[PDB]
């Protein structure tokens, strides 16, 4: 079990740590989050009490530094440091342990919530996404726009997810524009899985990472590209059996998690109603589809 | 974005724009079989594609072969128009090339969209208006070309005739619609209207008669009236 200290909470804020969060008063005794599970990436983020205005996070793995969050006050937010020095790094830890000034990462023995949100979520495909080689870390936030929505300003702070775009030279071969573009098979399977992802789990963690950024931070853009790779996959006429086994687990464990209030904003109609009743796929995701009609049957 | 009302006049500027109508590409008789039960039997189609600038109309026949062996034709059909269109505009020498193409059924707009994706600067526009091009298959010399065609076939007409050697191009398309709006609404009536006197006659290279600039006037006329007529026989008023 790993712990981000914190060095102190000088403004008020709503801190999440994975899909736990807790409030924290402007100048309480906090002093950070212990008993994190090793061998998932995780995140944490921030809503500032007087500006719920950017959410705004980091994306980190325990196993690749030990890191620690301080307020800035010039900069006006919580920031990720990484401490290379770790006999300083124990000793803080165990100071605060023992003050017992940190809350606990509070996973339940049954619960595999977090594990089944992050199964092929990798920190290394984070930090392509996200691109900022100084740091172990990954910072997202509400307003970073995709590499796509760029294209449709700043290229340093983008979201760089893989553009996907049914109407494109790339999706659609010469003399075969109508069965590429009602078949996207093609296009899944040679472009993008074979091509570019080279595999369908980096093609999941990817679709993974977008959901949550989505989820937690409001991030148009993250959502956009989460629909995107749902419905490129739904309306492919072949998809490996594996892969829609486990896309319908994967989607299943989303739509279980996604905050009931949010899912007006959070769930695009024309693509559900494709995926679920119109598509190639439709009689493929299962449970999907049965948590889909007994939680939002409005949107359907 | 979509043409309408408020733009009908882009149509007449100099930036060469062309119509497509796929209405007439895919054609059926439905018909009892001996057990019984329905089917259908392809005819020979078109597509109408007018540059509204110059009356000049690329008639592309669509012959019953195109369709053998094939599933969904209806969806075939406007991929198969898609097709077509996009093969002319690369036949044409690039001054030549249209800057705009307005489909008239929004239908039309994801597969020509697809089509032409090697000419991303062609806007793809649908459009407001009802335009009645479906009735150029009610204009006889047309007919007779689509239904005569034994293979695929591509032929050309200035749907205008001579008109543009005394009249605009916007007085020239505004006729156009109403001959072929009244055709639309009430063929026999349209048709008697416009060939009624022997003494004006189709010649060879036209499509209509050869009215003078009075008798467009009477004629134009006699054509908005049936169309108040045929709209009260309809509607009872
Ligand atoms: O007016 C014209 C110009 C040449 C043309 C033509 C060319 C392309 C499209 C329609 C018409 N060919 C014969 C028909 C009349 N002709
Ligand atoms: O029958 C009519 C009356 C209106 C119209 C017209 C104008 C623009 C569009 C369509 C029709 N005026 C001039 C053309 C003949 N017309």
């Amino acid at each position: 079990m790993n712990t981000v200290p914190f060095t102190s909470a000088p403004i008020e804020v709503t801190i999440g740590i994975d899909q736990y969060s807790f409030n924290v008063k402007e100048n309480q005794p906090f002093h950070g989050i212990k008993d994190i599970p090793i061998g998932h990436v995780h995140v944490i983020h921030f809503q500032h009490a007087d500006n719920s205005s950017m959410r705004y996070g980091y994306w980190f793995d325990c196993r690749m530094g030990n890191f620690y969050i301080q307020y800035d006050p010039k900069d006006g937010l919580y920031k990720m440091m990484e401490e290379r020095d770790g006999a300083k790094f124990e000793n803080i830890v165990h100071n605060f342990k023992e003050r017992q000034m940190m809350v606990s990462y509070p996973k339940i023995d049954e619960d595999d919530t977090w594990y089944n949100l992050t199964e092929f979520v990798q920190m290394d495909k984070i930090r392509k996404i996200v691109r900022k080689d100084e740091n172990q870390f990954s910072y997202v936030d509400s307003s970073m726009t995709t590499v796509q929505e760029n294209e449709l300003s700043d290229p340093a702070h983008s979201l760089n997810y893989t553009v996907i775009n049914f109407k494109s030279r790339e999706a659609i071969r010469p003399g075969h524009e109508m069965e590429d573009f009602l078949d996207k098979s093609y296009y899944l399977n040679t472009v993008m899985l074979q091509g570019i992802f080279k595999n369908s789990s980096n093609y999941f963690g990817e679709l993974q990472f977008a959901f949550l950024n989505a989820m937690f931070f409001g991030n148009y853009g993250s959502s956009l590209q989460w629909h995107a790779m749902i419905e490129l996959i739904c309306s492919s006429a072949t998809v490996p059996k594996h892969m829609l086994d486990k896309l319908d687990e994967i989607l299943y464990y989303q739509i279980k998690t996604l905050p009931e209030q949010y899912s007006d904003i959070l769930l695009n109609e024309r693509v559900w109603n494709i995926c679920l009743y119109s598509s190639f796929q439709k009689n493929s995701l299962h449970n999907t589809e049965k948590i889909m009609e007994n939680k939002y049957p409005e949107l359907l | 974005g979509a043409m309408n009302s408020s733009n009908y006049a882009e149509l007449f500027n100099n930036d060469i724009k062309l119509f497509v109508d796929d209405t007439n590409v895919y054609r059926v008789t439905v018909h009892k079989t001996f057990e019984g039960n329905v089917a259908t039997k392809a005819i020979n189609g078109c597509i109408f594609t007018l540059n509204p600038k110059t009356g000049h109309l690329f008639l592309k026949i669509i012959h019953t072969s195109v369709w053998a062996g094939q599933k969904r034709l209806s969806q075939l059909a406007k991929w198969k128009t898609a097709e077509e269109v996009s093969a002319l505009v690369r036949s044409l020498p690039k001054e030549e090339q249209p800057k705009q193409i307005i489909v008239t059924r929004k239908a039309m707009l994801d597969p020509l969209e697809v089509h032409m994706l090697d000419f991303p600067n062609i806007a793809i526009r649908p459009t407001e208006l009802r335009l009645p091009f479906s009735a150029a298959m009610s204009i006889d010399k047309l007919s007779d070309v689509v239904m005569k065609a034994t293979e695929p076939q591509m032929v050309l007409f200035n749907i205008y005739d001579d008109w543009l050697d005394r009249i605009s191009s916007y007085t020239a398309f505004s006729r156009l619609t109403l001959l072929l709006r009244a055709l639309k609404t009430n063929e026999e009536s349209a048709k008697m209207i416009l060939l009624s006197d022997p003494t004006i006659t189709i010649k060879s290279y036209h499509l209509w008669p050869s009215f003078t600039d009075e008798q467009w006037i009477t004629i134009e006329s006699q054509m908005r009236d049936l169309i108040l007529t045929e709209y009260g026989r309809k509607y009872n008023v």
